[PDB]
RNA sequence: CUCAUGUUGCCAGCACGUUAUGGUGGGGACUCGUGAGAGACUGCCGGGGUCAACUCGGAGGAAGGUGGGGAUGACGUCAAGUCAUCAUGCCCCUUAUGUCCAGGGCUUCACACAUGCUACAAUGGCCGGUACAAAGGGCUGCGAUGCCGUGAGGUGGAGCGAAUCCUUUCAAAGCCGGUCUCAGUUCGGAUCGGGGUCUGCAACUCGACCCCGUGAAGUCGGAGUCGCUAGUAAUCGCAGAUCAGCAACGCU
């Protein structure tokens, strides 16, 4: 990219809803191009947030994207023999990228025998406040409240 | 009623067609009955190779011979006819199929 | 008599678009007896979804060629380019989400020395 | 493995020679070129041997050393170890 | 990791008395000494046998693997020791700059 | 390759043209049934009279022009090399390069 | 349950459970329960005296078990490696036996992967 | 995209077979296979711009700012590689380093290096049921249906120098129903002991393949590294030059 940035792409809108943040859900856990299967796991888990919590699984789901969405992380830089962090800004769309990769990647190494349950039961517990994406979202802001130090540099 | 099958094999498409007129041509010299040229696949022979010798096989080419084809079907065999384009001359190039 | 074409990476359908209801057969069967996939079937209804013609006009298909993606786009473009022959005048309103075009985007050669189109054997430095 | 609608390998030479040896009714040490010749059990009175690239190497026969090949019991390579 | 310097010896056809090995096993942990991030040691013996040589009848390539870069020294001579000797000296070059190169 | 090994494949040939063409033929035509006379045909044991040379296993080919034991295309019956040489030249029938 | 020299378990369809014992593979096992005639959804704990009684006077009948299975097995190697056959002598070097690769791989016979 | 072009392939409009079906006449209408030409040329818009290029957002379009990928290697270096594809200057063999012969090897292994695949599982293992791609190969050969074999396999040959015929009217992922219910495990398949097939005169070093039993290492990988910017990567399978049959999981 060193002439320019190429436009991002033209997403599709979720087919049931409306609601594009469903199929980025879905291409970011899609695995091996099978797209329909990840699709039929997504519904089935949705339909066990809304027959577990009697709300439309969507809401929820942004629930725990606003729990776990950051807007301050780190970016690393190798400077003058002790390479240093430094506090950024994370505009909506990588902050957006990085909570669901977390959340989906910490699903995955979750013990309820199935994706169907390690996935919706995290979602659950990002919701109302208690997973492990919402632990490492802490370990990244005590992160950047350790480096505030260093933004000086203005990068 | 009647049919004269003619499938024609060659490699150049001009000459093919060149021939495919001159055909239907010395058929229509009769008044005998033509169809013409049917617009039919054509096989590809292919073969890849590499170029030097005792290494570099990374380094490939590859080669690609093709087979014209055109179907004629001549209806009114006028046995005249029939003994006449028995006997149409044409250079090296085409081969043909007389069935 | 209305007839037109979908074409996409090697998958073609016909169709017959006729003012009745939205009736699907497609070769024997429905929609819902193939296509168990809801992205497609989108794509399938995006036509009559963006002209709100949802069931207004019965359409009849012939599939060959291609997977049922392929197929899937090849139909919504068939349906979308027969709808334009019922009236164009709704056309450039349809570019403004662009429903109309053929996918440009074929699958490639593979190429010699390599492993497929553009995935190079692992460069080893030992 | 040798298929059974063709049969055995029996070979001409040494099924021919060992032949003229049982009309003869007796046994000798006999050598043979052939490893790719089967083996049949009425080889058990009779000593062969065979050639292995280098020099030949004698056998005795044994009962349950039907259905194979005599380069089964030439050693072929040696390996002593480094 | 000492005696994990993976000593590679070669010769394509050169005669080799037993000595070659010698010189050059105790000319590899000669370097081995001063850089602790060494896996490979390529070593290799290789002859024109041309008639009139220009001045180069043995030629040698040295190779050695490291943390990211790699080590290349290559030098070409009449004989074995001023070879061996000269290619030990591009490799200390090499290893040199790399390790001023390192803080 | 070499003069002897080519004249050595020729000979082999006509070997196997003179007696594959029925002799090599009808001990397989009699033996393939199950009611060959196998059980004292003894032509399993005569087919090891004829030579060796009389299996084709024992053919290879080669090129007409070189030899080339290798890399050899029954289409244009040639090595690779020559291909290559005679499609430079441009003396062959139609024969060019293509893409895709 | 107890059979004739393996310890059954417990939640194993039968076709699974007889498995585990030497002659006995799953094609084995789903032949046998085809000629019994009961229904292969079915659990070890539920099982009777006289299915199973029945079953090991069929197998003991009509199968060698595990104790014949090892002695057959040392018979044809003690036999094949004193008539000094080729295949007895790669089993004396403990090497890859079936004409097979010998240079770097078969580490499944060649131990571990102890570095020299 | 306009016109023609009608079978060995489509088959909408029509009439006829009905167990397998375009299967047969009938329409070249849509597809279409094969060829010729228009279409992109910053073509025109208006604001920027030595007013020049160079751009910025537009219309229209199937594509728009070198549509995409291909073919294509400026002069030369690395005295790059091949005197064993081939050609050849010089030196040597000649009673032999030539040459005809069967056997053996190029597959030896206490190890090292490199390339890849098959796995460490529930997106997964197993049976059964349902639909589709592109694509090529073929004659002293590709081989269909029937039946028999567990299954590789088989007498036999219909039809085929082949848009037909062998190529199931061409597939695997996937979908529907149910079980397995997270563990050295219905994962994984090594490895061996035996029962066997085909071709080849000949399956021991040494061939591929089915079946029985076999059930090992492996519980996501170290310092660093490799490849990837779109129909790409990752995955499923197909087809084939060479080839009698094979290590082909390579190569295309």
């Amino acid at each position: 990219p060193r002439k320019g940035p190429a436009p991002k792409r033209p997403l599709v809108n979720d087919p049931v809803y409306g609601s594009q943040l469903v199929t980025q859900l879905v291409n970011k856990v899609l695995l091996e191009g099978k797209k329909s299967l990840a699709e039929r796991i997504v519904y089935g888990a949705l339909e066990q947030a809304r027959e577990k919590t009697g709300t439309d699984p969507v809401v929820t789901l942004k629930r725990a994207l606003d729990n776990v969405k950051p807007a301050l992380e780190v970016r690393s830089r190798r400077v003058g023999g002790a390479t240093y962090q430094v506090p950024v800004e994370v505009r909506p769309d990588r902050s957006t990228t990085l909570a669901l990769r977390w959340l989906v990647n910490f699903s995955r190494q979750r013990r309820e025998k199935t994706m169907v349950e390690r996935l919706a039961n995290e979602i659950l517990d990002a919701s109302n406040g208690l997973g492990a994406s919402v632990k490492r979202r802490e370990d990244t802001h005590k992160m950047a409240e350790a480096n505030r130090a260093f933004a000086h540099y203005r990068w | 009623g009647q049919k004269i099958r003619i499938r024609l094999k060659a490699y150049d498409h001009e000459a093919i067609d060149a021939s495919a007129r001159k055909i239907v041509e010395t058929v229509t010299r009769t008044g005998a009955s033509v169809v013409g040229p049917v617009p039919l696949p054509t096989e590809k022979n292919v073969y890849c190779v590499i170029r030097s010798p005792h290494k570099y096989k990374d380094s490939r080419e590859h080669f690609e011979m093709r087979t014209h084809k055109r179907l004629i079907d001549i209806l009114d065999p006028t046995p005249k006819t029939v003994d006449a384009l028995m006997r149409i001359d044409l250079p090296a190039s085409v081969d043909v199929n007389i069935q | 008599p209305i007839q037109t074409v979908g074409r996409r990476k090697e998958a073609v359908v016909r169709v017959r678009l006729v003012p009745g209801t939205g009736q699907f057969n497609l070769d024997g069967r429905t929609l819902e007896n193939y296509f168990p996939n809801k992205v497609h079937q989108q794509l399938i209804k995006a036509p009559l979804v963006t002209v709100d013609r949802v069931d207004q006009f019965d359409i009849y298909a012939h599939l060959d060629g291609g997977g049922p993606s392929g197929q899937a786009g090849a139909l919504r473009l068939a349906i979308a380019r027969a709808l334009i022959l019922v009236q164009p005048e709704d056309r450039p309103a349809l570019k403004k989400a662009g429903f109309l075009t053929r996918d440009p985007r074929a699958i490639e050669r593979k190429k010699y020395g390599l492993k497929k189109a553009r995935k190079a054997p692992q460069y080893s430095k030992r | 493995p040798r298929s059974l609608k063709k049969g055995p390998f029996v070979d001409d030479h040494l099924l021919k020679k060992v032949d003229v040896q049982n009309e003869k009714n007796t046994k000798q040490v006999i050598k043979t070129w052939s490893r790719r010749s089967t083996i049949i059990p009425d080889f058990i009175g009779h000593t062969f041997a065979v050639h292995d690239g280098r020099k030949h190497v004698p056998v005795f026969v044994t009962e349950a050393m039907v259905g194979h090949k005599l380069g089964e019991f030439a050693p072929t390579r040696t390996f002593k170890g480094h | 990791e000492r005696p994990h310097a993976e000593v590679v010896v070669k010769g394509r056809n050169v005669e080799v008395p037993d000595h070659f090995r010698t010189y050059v096993s105790e000319k590899l942990s000669r370097l081995e000494r001063f850089d602790k991030t060494i896996y490979l040691f390529d070593v290799e013996l290789d002859h024109e046998r041309n008639r009139r040589q220009r001045k180069n009848c043995q030629h040698v390539e040295i190779t050695a693997r490291g943390r990211g870069p790699v080590v290349r020294g290559e030098a070409c001579a009449d004989s074995f020791y001023t070879a061996f000797e000269s290619a030990v000296q591009k490799l200390e070059g090499r290893l040199r700059r790399a390790k001023d190169r390192r803080k | 390759a070499k003069k002897s090994k080519i004249v050595k494949n020729e000979q082999r040939r006509e070997l196997v043209q003179r007696y594959a063409e029925r002799r090599a033929e009808l001990k397989r035509t009699i033996r393939d049934p199950a009611s060959s006379p196998e059980r004292r045909a003894a032509a399993v044991s005569a087919l090891q009279r004829l030579p060796r040379d009389s299996s084709p296993v024992r053919l290879r080919n080669r090129d007409v022009v070189d030899g080339r034991p290798r890399g050899h295309l029954r289409k244009f019956g040639l090595s690779r090399v020559r291909v290559r040489e005679m499609a430079h030249r441009g003396e062959l029938p139609g024969v060019r390069k293509a893409s895709w | 349950a107890r059979l004739v020299g393996v310890d059954l378990p417990r939640d194993k369809r039968m076709e699974i459970a007889l498995t585990y014992i030497y002659g006995i593979g799953r094609t084995r096992s789903n032949e046998i329960l085809a000629a019994t005639g009961i229904d292969k959804n079915m659990r070890t704990k539920d099982l009777t005296d006289d299915q199973v009684t029945v079953l090991r006077d069929y197998i003991e009948g009509n199968l060698k078990v595990e104790g014949d299975l090892r002695r057959e097995v040392q018979a044809d190697i003690r036999r094949k490696i004193e008539i000094g056959c080729y295949q007895g002598l790669r089993h004396r070097r403990g090497l890859p036996v079936r004409g097979q690769r010998t240079k770097t791989n078969a580490r499944t016979r060649k131990g571990p992967k102890r570095t020299i």
